[PDB]
């Protein structure tokens, strides 16, 4: 399983 | 400039630009718990490629995970050191990355995207709208309500990168 780290705030 | 498939060898070098590229991901990725940052980059399913200057010091990467049998990758980070945005190196990293997942025999990326991200990604040629079966992510790819999954489809012919 992974996720998806690719969470960045608003900017 | 490089754009090299970054290897978890072991390795005294290649440990050392993963650490620095993990580093990159945490100060430029505030929200994400960094030990999380670290597990996904160091582990048996995850690659990440890398923006080498000079052929040693890391300015930048993105870190993915391919589904090779069902023939599908997910984002699960991309940054560019501070003092190197506004370039170009982002873009020509996810151009390189699409060549690079072409070759690799990949036919969709996905990536989970919130705010900002979800233009930016917009621009990179991921969409909201999916063309991939939900049935082939779904029982490999986390479904989290909270947050917008992007795909880009790969064209086995269409030219990605420059
Ligand atoms: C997303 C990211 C990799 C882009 O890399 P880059 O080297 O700056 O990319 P480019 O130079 O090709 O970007 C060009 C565009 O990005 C915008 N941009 C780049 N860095 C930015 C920053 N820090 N703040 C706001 N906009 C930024 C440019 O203004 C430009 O906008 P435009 O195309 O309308 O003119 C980089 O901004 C970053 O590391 N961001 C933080 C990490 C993140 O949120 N990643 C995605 C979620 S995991």
């Amino acid at each position: 399983k992974s996720t998806g780290g690719k969470a960045p705030r608003k900017q | 400039l490089d754009f090299d498939i970054l290897t978890n060898d072991g390795t005294h070098r290649n440990m050392k630009l993963l650490i620095d590229l993990k580093n990159i991901f945490s100060r430029q990725l505030p929200k994400m718990p960094k030990e999380y940052i670290v597990k996904l980059v160091f582990d048996r399913h995850h690659e990440s490629m890398v923006i080498l200057k000079n052929k040693q010091k890391v300015i930048g990467g993105i870190c993915f995970r391919q589904y090779k049998p069902q023939r599908f990758a997910e984002v699960a980070f991309l940054a560019v050191t501070a003092n190197e945005q506004v370039r170009g190196y982002g873009t020509r990293l996810m151009n390189k990355f699409k060549d690079h997942m072409q070759k690799q025999n990949i036919e969709y990326l996905l990536t989970y995207a919130d705010n900002f991200a979800i233009g930016y990604f917009k621009k990179q040629g991921f969409t909201k709208e999916h063309r991939m079966p939900q049935e082939k992510w779904k029982g490999y790819i986390k479904d989290y309500d909270g947050g917008t999954l992007m795909e880009c489809y790969i064209h086995p012919y269409v030219d990605y990168g420059r």
